């Protein structure tokens, strides 16, 4: 299929609500095409900027990582969180894979060692909130593919318990998706960001259309 | 959702007191007014002693997520549902696991012990449920101690199967009671790397590299017993090049053309 | 009273131990300060159409009153 | 890991038993025992752990009473 084709161009936003016809256009003032040294540079200089991750045009290449995004209205301990996190990614597993083989007609046991092998998580500055992305490395997939999962989804965040669960948002998985960039500013009123993980202290880590197959 | 006296219900039996403010909830002002409980016994959420501060209900996702207000480590975070049955998400749960699949010959075969396993009939089915209780949460365990619980979770899983899988259709792997071998590689895959090759057969002994040495006193003794009968003689090599021919077309699970003599 | 405050506990750790068909259907916070319980023949509202029926051999009122203590 | 230098701890809530590593959690796995169940079922654990029934090659059920196996 790709194989040689590997995306490694980051394409990004600059503010929500970008114009429709300037996309297109391509204005330098609102949409950008980075490496991984160069963006790092560019969120280093300018501390105030906000950045919005999306892709370009899927109608040529729409393979990305697995993405989601988890957000809830209380603060938990660290040992409930690490309980809460542990059932979740056995559970979002579990239901991914089943999923996978019963449509996409992939394995069940490969799809779970990729997931299971390697996942990046982050942190909000916000002590009342408990709020993350979480990215699965080494699985990768069509945008289609996280549209019909949408309401399998769905219907596991209605059906579950975990609190973290429960909080799963399925909007995200939509045409023309954006995600917002790791350690970069929201609103410009407003010094709520992410944070790192000890885990993994690269920037590469942490975007769901840098794709390299290993 | 359901009735609101079912709610109310609910969340009545989740707090082991009793409140004061039980005729002041009404269907539109229950998130907003504050909840205080009589204080006679320690709350379930946390054990504490006497909370000082009322609790608070708010409505998300299909779902009632109790708070206290102040300290929020104070009281522990608890989640009420009010959708579905319990006894279907445990089914789906399990489903999930893939552990149970249909046959096209109309039995169900279970992933129990590292192994694949079909019986015409004995419900292995329940002997599956119980064996998986280990990997769910604690909520789900407890209800799986009941046999009439198990048939109910049974009884979901067969009406969820609708579509048959094939089995057994790699011939290049010999399997195990323990583990699957590969005939192309010699590497011995154990545990969940089985799972991918189903295998409803196995040789009946365990797999041991133990004794998978060449350099042993076993070995050497051999080729004095294949000599006697197979003579390692010029005029013989094509008898001997046919003998091994069958001998190891044995291992394969493939459909032979041939007949031997 | 206070007895009846304290089993609640109780029964409500028996119904969730014991299997029973019917015994997964009782109420715990029924036990409180101020219990009110429905008298028999009388609605909850007149909206509502569900009265209670009376069940053989008691007819009497008060064999269906907790608040009637006699002495036998 | 490697010998698990910060000493373990204990702790119960909602009737489970709680595993947990001190010092820096993330080191480690915390693991949940339930410490309840069915009256009905520790029994039958127990009477499995005397080892009296076996379940044989045919699918047949052998008990020991009476100092003798009968099936
Ligand atoms: N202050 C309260 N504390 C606890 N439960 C209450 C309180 N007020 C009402 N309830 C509950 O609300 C429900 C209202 O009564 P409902 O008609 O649903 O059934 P019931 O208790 O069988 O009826 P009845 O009044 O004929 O005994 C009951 O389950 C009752 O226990
Ligand atoms: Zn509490």
């Amino acid at each position: 299929d790709a194989a040689i084709r590997g995306n490694d161009v980051i394409f990004v936003l600059k503010t929500i609500g970008v114009p429709s016809a300037c996309r297109q256009n391509e204005d330098p003032r609102f949409v950008e095409a980075f490496k991984c040294d160069e963006l790092e540079r560019y969120i280093d200089n300018n501390p105030e900027c906000t950045l919005f991750e999306s892709l370009r045009d899927e109608e040529a290449y729409s393979i990305v990582r697995i993405f989601m995004d988890v957000d809830l209205d209380a603060c938990l301990d660290e040992i409930d969180y690490l309980t809460a996190i542990q059932d979740f990614i056995i559970e979002v597993s579990n239901c991914v894979a089943r999923f996978a083989f019963t449509e996409c007609g992939a394995i069940h046991e490969n799809v779970i060692k990729s997931m299971r092998s390697n996942f990046s998580l982050t942190k909000s500055t916000n002590r009342d909130k408990t709020s993350f992305h979480i990215i699965f490395l080494d699985t990768y997939t069509t945008m289609d593919t996280l549209i019909a999962m949408k309401r399998t989804l769905l219907e596991l965040s209605r059906s579950s318990e975990n609190p973290l669960t429960r909080s799963i948002d399925t909007a995200v998985y939509r045409r023309k998706t954006t995600l917002r960039v790791v350690g970069t500013r929201k609103n410009p009123n407003c010094d709520t960001i992410h944070v790192m993980q000890p885990p993994h202290d690269n920037i590469e880590d942490y975007l769901f259309t840098y794709v390299d197959m290993n | 959702f359901i009735s609101f006296e079912d709610a109310i219900k609910r969340v009545s039996k989740i707090f082991i007191n009793s409140i004061i403010n039980f005729n002041d909830l009404d269907e539109n002002n229950f998130t907003t007014v504050p909840l205080v409980i009589d204080y006679v016994t320690p709350c379930a959420l946390c054990k504490k002693r006497s909370h000082k501060h009322p609790h608070q209900l708010s409505l998300e996702n299909g779902a009632i997520r109790i708070y206290k207000t102040g300290n929020p480590h104070s009281c522990k975070v608890k989640i009420v549902p009010l959708d579905g049955n319990k006894l279907f998400n445990i089914a789906q749960r399990i489903l999930d696991t893939n552990s149970v699949l249909l046959t096209e010959r109309g039995d169900h075969i279970v992933w129990i012990n590292n192994s694949w396993k079909f019986n015409s009939e004995e419900p292995l089915i329940t002997k599956l449920i119980l064996s998986i209780r280990h990997q769910l949460p604690k909520e789900y365990s407890s209800e799986l101690l009941c046999p009439r619980k198990r048939k109910t979770v049974e009884a979901n899983i067969r009406d969820m199967l609708v579509d048959s899988v094939e089995t057994d259709t790699y011939p290049d792997k010999l399997p195990f009671k323990n583990g699957v071998l590969d005939l192309v590689d010699g590497m011995f895959y154990s545990g969940d790397d089985a799972k991918k090759y189903t295998c409803t057969v196995s040789t009946g002994f365990k797999f041991d590299d133990t004794k998978f040495v060449e350099d042993s006193p076993e070995m050497e003794e051999l080729m004095n017993i294949i000599n006697d009968i197979q003579p390692l003689t010029d005029e013989n090599k094509k008898n001997r090049e046919l003998y091994e021919k069958t001998l190891s077309s044995c291992l394969c699970g493939a459909t032979k053309g041939c007949l031997t003599f």
